[PDB]
């Protein structure tokens, strides 16, 4: 039964990568005054599976100058982890109850740079290695403040484990005793998915579709929709951690239909944010997540150790 | 460098053998060991030329995979025993693998090729510093487990040692080479007796540190790295021709003066316990360590050199460099023999 | 809030807790005899 | 076996993914097409040459503040013990003397990038 | 110096948050009283068997039941 | 090179409680209240003696004891404490707060019928010393007798005899 | 050690967790700790080359205890009797070591 | 194995001369490889041919050495019956002195070679004679 | 599944071979990442997740700093991976040919102490507490702040002049 | 345990035998030394979970710490070479003998 299980976990999830898709052009588009797409389907419910189609039968490229080995390797791993990052995610119940979640979690991210990183290599062009360090730089900008935020706030938890935090969550959400953490939280989450502001690999107009210039067919699709599904792994994870849906042990699926409500919202957040922002320049980012949110995550990470003393209120090891 | 810097670095340069003495843990005499790495290679590399940078980075990787070396018999230590401490009854590969790291770390032959470029390649100062304060935490080590140890490849190390450091020095015109050599000898005198009595260890190690200290500082006073440069001696700085030939003739072991006591001694505790031949032949190849320091005397002291029309300026000028300490470090050697009793 | 929260969180796992001091002897001599149990079996296998 | 079965099924999703769209469509290869992009024009040199990065120290700084974070991530268990007191200033020690050398490096302009 | 904060309030304000929230979370324990129950609560946890020990004939102060008037009374995590 | 003694099977054999952990865990706080003297002595010989070997007819007490008490619970009060432990067994880490209107059924029913009070938070979780007939172990361990240190030189020291015997120095 | 400051001034800043019987952080006994606990104090006010020699007994049961040779090599010997036994025709297992047993609580 | 070498000392000189000699040959010959292997790795050759001559070279001259002085000592002892006599191994060092001045064409290294080799083999007899121990247990 | 430890181990074995036959630093620090991540999860089939977890973020970092420096100082134009030689491919081959083989041979040279293939997966986790609470590890990692307060100095101190040094390197 | 400490073992000899065994590079022999610690950290952490000795597993996580230092100041020297020589090789590094 348990493949049952990983069906309903694995396919929703790619139908709603898909259409994700479809609502970020639809929300760009009426942000910029226009019409989505509305030719296809009824309403554009199909231009995502005529994209896919679409890349899925264009001829790949193996090119001469180039590793075949990583080239083929990286967007395996990059869907791999996108995949893999959503399986111990409560929504209340999870498939993989782990007790160290966040840990896995920052670890399968921090891998999934290394898809990235290594196709850029192997693509054997200048844009590619431009992108290639361009991530390098962001997650050295980026990895520190996830660490230490996550750190401070689930010093009010008692673990890692991400059931722990529906309980913590029972009568009030994370976000009013932490809503700077929140902010950081957000914006390293921006940062990490080489999302806008913060896109700096495939920096159109400055790298030519950086990291991705050399492919074409699905494994450009994979490597697309491993960012459309890393996005909403971490709208979930900021509604888990912070806007605490309702558990009620009786019903879960309340649970399930709050997490989908605040998530939903999240993610329209981040293509909000999209269409508004320009670009930043990537050691504009480096230094303002070194010199802005650094230092007050350490500080806030000292309030946090000091708050459960001082008030007593350490929470429980299980 | 800033001050905060230099406090930093030399304080940490100060903890990483006081941390490796004052520590029953051998994971922490480790960490002291690394300690000591990490914060000496800023200083090999002050100047920040080639020779500096090839230096540090010959130094950084010979004492890492010494320290992994050491790392490794630790851990397999504990898997046997279940304790951060060579006790008895460990196993002689493990203490084997250790010692051969430590010598490493300190520049014993086989293992001391490393040690007078290193030497050459760095300022009169941090030269004494690598020859002095990091000789000293290794030997803890050693100190620390004296009836653990194989009698004998301390030995051929040390008699290795021996005749590759008077080997060396026997032709180098550059003094920092010179006194590299010399301390690889002077270590394979260390632990050829550390095994035995290892008081005398210390002994020869504190009287080891009391002459070179003077000498590299000797040359500091003209910034002297060439027999040619200390050879124009007589008319920049004359009245230390008398220190330099007796810290020299003390260097190599000659009676009256300090240097003898410990190859004396050290004979003593061999003979003791029948070492007699291996003693014969360090005590024999100490001579041919003594030849080039009485050639460097003679080229400084008793056929003064030409010198130059420049250097009559330094005749003009004046100084301020000797320390107070290079007479006291210069005058309880040469001339401590009778207190040897006091000594041992 | 927060404080509160974790404040009743530290008494209900006392209460938890307490459930296992409560059953720790009945566990632990079951435990005892079964390992001799196995034991027993293992030596009259090895008899033969 | 369960997280094994998952992750073995998501690499078969991929494998077969790319399996699809490398043996799916059809080819027509030669070198005007295999060979690398660079905006129009043909490359000049090649990318396989020496990238001087400008962040390096950022980068090593990098690498030290994840060794803090790694002794600074065992405190959702620390706080359960009995003193409270010694960890408390240990962490504080910790975090204090971690913010004192990024303000080092600050004023000392190692953020900053080699201009 | 006065003005001197004032300005650093409005040119690079998150500094000055930085410094007076590390300040405060060194100071504010210093300040409460609920600071010394951390450690008791830290401390009452019972992770272990609480072993029994032998009855002398002079053991008073301890109970020879769970309820009864003796021991360490946790009566003040209740009712806090 | 000796022999393990390990007891028997019918050394073993005891009528056992064939019982779930929910409904275990749910009358724990009266198990701890009850039956505890016989509980606690069963502890004291197996921390006291590190032998299992030596607390066998201790744990088969535990055991009796333990039965007793769920009889006295199928006597009156079993439909409240099924109720009770149905509902937490549902739970995933079974949790108390979950049900909490089921425990005061079944504790107004135990302390209407049998008189038992529920303990209060802590009380389980303090040292209660016990009294036994059994005499203590002598030696645990099995500690051998330990070899004698090397004896001690007594006398006030003296100057050495001539001096420092070195070589030649005569003071 | 070489310069016993500790001592000199009473503070134990690594002497505390030299061996496996010192204190883990929950009262939790790491195994082998009756063998080590034996030993260091069958070897106290000795020291050394006497100790090597008149608490032998105690350090071969704690290698014993660690490394555990002796039972691999006793369980090896077992199973080997066993398969030749049961290629033989000799030998069958019993119930209770096929996985068909009644289970004891 | 230690015992291979240790059998040189199972029955005196002058009986087993064929044992002795390629026993001392084996010895020669693993020094020479030794040696070669400290050659080779510092100060290499411009080719490994090159290097695989110098190591062959190396080798069999230090197999001759110990094969010379094998026989010699054996010979030595066998004519003129002494074997608790340091010279016969002061003449088998001489030809293996010899044995290195004409592998290596120079007759002072051949004198040279003969005197050290001498005196350090009957040095080398006295101690196996006298119970002299190289690299002794501390006893004190 | 018993020999998964066991496939865990060759496969760190076979990726510190090709770490030390030393092709350019990208397949390296592969190999690196490969038998972090392998040693993660042996360290997991021994009961440990925290300590395999930091392994894996902490050799995640370092190699994503050695790709920027290998782009950057340490790349040719032909990174020589290892098909690229005929003779690294023959010493990775030979290296895989001889665990193989003296695998098989420790396995008959002594019956078991040293490799034991017959007697594999009976050996791994050496009496566990079956019942037991604050076990694993994080709370010996955590006695940094709580009976190992050096350990925390001592790092800490090694960390904050570590940044010193490099500025001063790197000056 | 026997075997995969005997195999973590002749890792570490393997990468031991790396650092030793130079090529024209030198991060090559860097990352040689962090397989090191990186066998060496796991045959600690084995023990300590093996024994269950607790108070014990801080020695890896220092190990972790002083060897990423190590590797630090590797790559430091690192910079320095290039700076100088520009390419990073080992057989540059040969102007101390004279
Ligand atoms: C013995 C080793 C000697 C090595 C050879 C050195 C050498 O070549 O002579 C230098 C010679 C150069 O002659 P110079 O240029 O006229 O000398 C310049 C003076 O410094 C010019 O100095 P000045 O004229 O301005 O002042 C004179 C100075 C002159 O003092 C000196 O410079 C030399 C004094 C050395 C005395 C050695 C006595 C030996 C005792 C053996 C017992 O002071 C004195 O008056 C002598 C005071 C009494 C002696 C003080 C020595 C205290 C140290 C004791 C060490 C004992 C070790 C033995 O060549
Ligand atoms: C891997 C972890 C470390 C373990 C040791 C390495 C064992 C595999 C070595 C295989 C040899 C690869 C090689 O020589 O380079 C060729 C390639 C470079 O290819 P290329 O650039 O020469 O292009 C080849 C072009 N065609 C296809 C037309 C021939 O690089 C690699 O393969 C190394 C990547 C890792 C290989 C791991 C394969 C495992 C299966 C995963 C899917
Ligand atoms: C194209 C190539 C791409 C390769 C993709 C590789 C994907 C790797 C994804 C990153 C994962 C890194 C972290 C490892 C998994 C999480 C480890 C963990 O902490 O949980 C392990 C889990 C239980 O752990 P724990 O919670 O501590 O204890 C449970 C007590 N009930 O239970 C376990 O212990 C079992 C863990 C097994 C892990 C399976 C790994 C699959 C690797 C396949 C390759
Ligand atoms: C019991 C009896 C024992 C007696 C022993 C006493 C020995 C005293 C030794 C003193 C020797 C000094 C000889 C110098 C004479 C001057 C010769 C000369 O004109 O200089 C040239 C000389 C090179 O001459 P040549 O050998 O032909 O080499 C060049 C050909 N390519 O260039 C030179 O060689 C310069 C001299 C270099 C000296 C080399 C090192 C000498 C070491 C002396 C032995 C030390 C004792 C060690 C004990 C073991
Ligand atoms: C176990 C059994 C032990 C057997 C011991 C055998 C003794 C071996 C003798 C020492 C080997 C010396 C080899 C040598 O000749 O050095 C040559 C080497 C440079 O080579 P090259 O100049 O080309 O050759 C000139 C011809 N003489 O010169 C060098 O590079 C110096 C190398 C010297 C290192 C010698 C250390 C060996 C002793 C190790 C002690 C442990
Ligand atoms: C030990 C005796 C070594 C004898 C030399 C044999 C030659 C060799 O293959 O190793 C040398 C090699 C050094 O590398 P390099 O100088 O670049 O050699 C030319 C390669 N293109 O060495 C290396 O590059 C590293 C080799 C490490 C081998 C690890 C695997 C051992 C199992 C086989």
């Amino acid at each position: 039964m348990f493949f049952i299980n990983i069906l309903t976990l694995l396919v929703p999830i790619l139908i709603a990568m898909a259409f994700l898709t479809l609502v970020e052009r639809k929300i760009l588009g009426y942000m910029q005054l226009r019409k989505g797409p509305n030719i296809v389907g009824p309403y554009g419910i199909l231009q995502p599976f005529a994209d896919a189609m679409k890349l899925f039968m264009k001829e790949p490229m193996r090119p001469l100058t180039t590793s075949m080995s990583l080239f083929i390797i990286a967007p395996t791993l990059s869907l791999t982890l996108a995949l893999s990052l959503w399986v111990p995610l409560p929504m209340p119940h999870p498939l993989i109850n782990l007790n160290l979640g966040i840990l896995f979690i920052l670890a399968t991210s921090s891998l999934s740079v290394y898809s990235i990183l290594w196709s850029g290599w192997a693509s054997n062009s200048k844009y590619s290695l431009f992108g290639a360090l361009r991530a390098v730089a962001q997650t050295i900008s980026y990895e520190v403040t996830m660490a230490i935020i996550l750190l401070s706030v689930l010093l009010m938890n008692g673990s890692y484990s991400l059931q722990t935090l529906i309980t913590t969550q029972e009568h009030m959400w994370l976000l009013l005793p932490a809503w700077p953490m929140a902010m950081m939280w957000f914006i390293s989450t921006l940062a990490e998915t080489n999302r806008a502001p913060f896109d700096l690999t495939e920096g159109e107009s400055e790298l030519v579709s950086g990291f991705n210039v050399e492919y074409a067919a699905g494994p450009f699709a994979l490597f697309f929709m491993a960012e459309y599904t890393n996005i909403i792994l971490m709208n979930a994870l900021t509604t888990i951690i912070f806007l605490g849906p309702l558990y009620y042990i009786n019903l879960p699926e309340l649970y399930s239909t709050n997490f989908m409500m605040e998530a939903l919202l999240l993610s329209s957040t981040f293509l909000w944010i999209r269409a508004s922002y320009p670009r930043f320049r990537y050691d504009q980012l480096m230094h303002l997540l070194w010199k802005n949110f650094l230092p007050l995550t350490l500080a806030l990470c000292m309030w946090h150790i000091s708050l459960p003393i001082f008030t007593a209120g350490v929470p429980p090891y299980m | 460098m800033n001050p905060i810097t230099l406090a930093i670095i030399y304080f940490t340069i100060f903890l990483g053998p006081v941390i490796t003495m004052s520590s029953t843990n051998l994971m922490l005499m480790w960490v002291g060991l690394e300690f000591s790495l990490l914060a000496i290679i800023p200083m090999l590399i002050n100047k920040k030329n080639p020779r500096s940078t090839e230096a540090a980075t010959k130094y950084f990787v010979t004492q890492a995979t010494a320290s992994m070396i050491i790392l490794l018999a630790i851990v397999l230590n504990y898997k046997q025993l279940g304790t951060w401490m060579f006790q008895q009854q460990t196993n002689g590969l493990i203490l084997n693998m250790t010692l051969m790291a430590l010598s490493m770390k300190l520049g014993l032959a086989p293992f001391h090729f490393w040690l007078p470029e290193v030497t050459q390649g760095i300022p009169l100062h941090m030269g004494l510093i690598l020859l002095t304060w990091q000789k000293i935490a290794p030997l803890s080590i050693l100190i620390q487990i004296y009836p653990l140890l194989n009698s004998t490849i301390i030995l051929m190390l040390a008699i290795t040692s021996i005749f590759m450091g008077a080997w060396g020095g026997l032709n180098q015109t550059q003094m920092r080479k010179i006194m590299a050599y010399s301390s690889i000898a002077h270590m394979g005198w260390m632990l050829a007796i550390l095994p035995y009595n290892p008081s005398l260890t210390l002994l020869n190690l504190m009287i080891y540190i009391i002459l070179t200290a003077p000498m590299f500082m000797a040359l500091m006073l003209n910034n002297s790295m060439t027999i040619n440069s200390i050879s124009l001696l007589w008319n920049k700085t004359p009245a230390m021709l008398t220190m330099i030939s007796l810290m020299l003739l003390s260097l190599g072991g000659l009676p009256p003066l300090t240097g003898f006591l410990p190859k004396w001694i050290i004979i003593t505790e061999l003979m003791k316990n029948n070492c007699l031949i291996m003693a014969t032949l360090m005590a024999m190849m100490a001579l041919l360590n003594l030849f080039f320091y009485t050639r460097l005397i003679y080229s400084t002291s008793l056929t003064m050199f030409p010198t130059n029309n420049n250097s009559k300026m330094m005749t003009h000028q004046t100084k301020t460099k000797p320390n107070l300490m290079f007479s006291t470090l210069a005058i309880m050697s040469t001339m401590t023999l009778p207190l040897a009793p006091q000594l041992i | 809030r927060m404080m509160r929260w974790n404040q009743e969180r530290r008494r209900l796992l006392i209460e938890d807790l307490e459930a296992r001091i409560a059953l720790m002897p009945l566990f632990q001599a079951e435990k005892d005899r079964r390992t001799l149990q196995i034991l027993r079996e293992n030596l009259e296998e090895e008899a033969i | 076996m369960n997280l094994y079965t998952v992750i073995f099924i998501n690499i078969l999703l991929s494998l077969t993914l790319i399996l699809v769209a490398f043996w799916l469509p059809q080819m027509n290869l030669y070198s005007e097409k295999a060979n690398p992009y660079e905006c129009g024009f043909d490359p000049t040199s090649s990318a396989r040459l020496p990238f001087s990065m400008k962040f390096f120290l950022v980068a090593i700084t990098f690498l030290l503040f994840d060794l803090e974070i790694a002794l600074l991530l065992p405190l959702p268990w620390a706080i359960q013990t009995i003193k409270t007191s010694t960890m408390m200033i240990m962490a504080f020690i910790l975090v204090t003397i971690l913010s004192l050398g990024l303000a080092y490096e600050w004023t000392q302009k190692g953020l900053e990038w080699t201009e | 110096i006065s003005a001197f904060l004032k300005n650093a309030w409005a040119k690079e304000p998150v500094l000055v948050v930085s410094f007076s929230v590390w300040g405060l979370a060194i100071i504010m324990p210093m300040i409460s009283p609920y600071t010394k129950y951390a450690s008791m609560i830290n401390k009452a946890t019972p992770y272990n068997y609480p072993v029994p020990v032998r009855d002398d004939g002079n053991m008073p102060d301890v109970p020879s039941h769970p309820q009864d008037p003796l021991g360490p009374s946790l009566d003040w995590l209740k009712n806090l | 090179p000796g022999i393990v003694e390990l007891p028997t099977l019918e050394e073993l054999k005891v009528e056992e409680v064939k019982v779930s952990s929910a409904v275990l865990k749910a009358a724990a706080h009266h198990y701890g209240a009850q039956c505890d003297k016989t509980n606690k002595e069963f502890m004291l010989c197996r921390w006291e003696e590190k032998d299992p070997r030596r607390c066998l007819k201790e744990g088969k007490l535990v055991n009796g004891c333990a039965l007793n008490f769920f009889r006295q619970i199928k006597s009156h009060c079993a439909e409240p404490f099924t109720e009770y432990w149905t509902c937490l067994d549902y739970s995933n880490m079974q949790l108390f707060r979950h049900c909490r209107q089921q425990q005061a059924k079944f504790d107004q029913c135990v302390l209407d019928k049998l008189g038992w009070v529920r303990p209060d938070l802590g009380q389980l979780s303090k040292v209660t010393k016990v009294k036994t007939d059994r005499p203590l172990p002598e030696n645990p361990y099995h500690s051998r007798a330990r070899p004698e240190p090397n004896p001690v030189i007594e006398g006030d020291l003296k100057p050495a005899k001539h001096g420092t015997r070195f070589f030649f120095w005569t003071v | 050690p070489f310069l016993d400051i500790q001592k000199k001034l009473g503070i134990s800043l690594d002497r505390h967790f030299m061996f496996l019987s010192a204190e883990q952080p929950y009262k939790n006994a790491a195994r082998c700790h009756a063998f080590e606990k034996e030993w260091i104090e069958c070897a106290h006010g000795i020291g050394g080359t006497r100790a090597k020699k008149e608490c032998k007994i105690e350090f071969d049961d704690f290698e014993e205890c660690l490394l555990r040779y002796k039972t691999m090599r006793r369980m090896h010997d077992i199973k080997k009797q066993r398969e030749k036994l049961m290629k033989e025709g000799k030998y069958t297992p019993p119930p209770h070591h096929s996985g068909r047993e009644e289970p004891r609580p | 194995v230690k015992r291979f070498f240790e059998s040189y000392h199972e029955v005196p000189d002058g009986t087993q001369c064929h044992r002795k000699t390629y026993i001392t040959t084996a010895l020669g010959g693993i020094c020479g490889i030794i040696g070669s292997a400290y050659s080779v790795s510092l100060n290499p050759a411009d080719s490994t041919l090159e290097a695989v001559a110098r190591v062959g070279r190396y080798t069999f001259t230090a197999a001759a050495i110990g094969a010379m002085f094998g026989l010699t000592t054996c010979v030595s002892a066998q004519v003129r019956e002494k074997p608790d006599d340091p010279l016969n191994y002061f003449i088998g060092g001489c030809a293996g002195g010899l044995t290195l001045g004409a592998r290596t064409h120079s007759y002072g290294t051949a004198a040279m070679g003969c005197v050290y080799m001498g005196t350090a083999a009957a040095l080398f007899k006295i101690g196996k004679l006298e119970g002299w121990e190289l690299f002794p247990t501390p006893k004190v | 599944m018993n020999n998964y430890i066991f496939v865990l181990s060759s496969l760190f074995l076979v990726g510190c071979l090709g770490l030390a036959l030393k092709p350019s630093p990208i397949y390296g620090g592969l190999g690196l990442i490969v038998s972090g991540f392998v040693g993660c999860l042996m360290v997991l089939g021994f009961g440990g997740s925290f300590l395999g977890l930091m392994v894996f973020l902490i050799y995640l970092g370092g190699m994503l700093v050695v790709f920027g420096y290998t782009t950057a100082m340490a790349t040719e134009e032909y990174p020589e991976t290892w098909g690229s030689n005929w003779l690294i491919l023959g010493f990775l081959v030979l290296g895989v040919i001889m665990e193989v083989f003296l695998i098989c041979v420790l396995n008959y040279y002594d019956e078991v102490g040293v490799i034991n293939l017959d007697g594999l997966g009976d050996w791994l986790m050496y009496e566990v507490d079956d019942v037991g609470v604050m076990l694993e590890g994080g709370i010996g990692v955590a006695a940094m702040y709580s009976c190992a307060t050096w350990m925390m100095v001592v790092a800490g101190w090694s960390l904050f002049a570590g940044i010193f040094i490099i500025i001063e390197i790197t000056r | 345990m026997p075997s995969t400490f005997f195999n973590l073992t002749m890792a570490f000899s393997l990468s031991l035998l790396g650092t030793l065994m130079f090529r024209s590079h030198l991060m090559s022999t860097l990352l040689c030394l962090e397989g090191m610690v990186l066998s060496l950290f796991i045959m600690t952490s084995v023990t300590s979970l093996n024994s269950n000795s607790m108070s014990s597993m801080p020695i890896p996580i220092t190990i972790l710490v002083f060897a990423a230092c190590e590797a630090a100041v590797g790559l430091a020297l690192l910079v320095k070479v290039s700076n100088t020589y520009g390419t990073d090789y080992v057989q540059n590094l040969n102007l101390l003998q004279c």
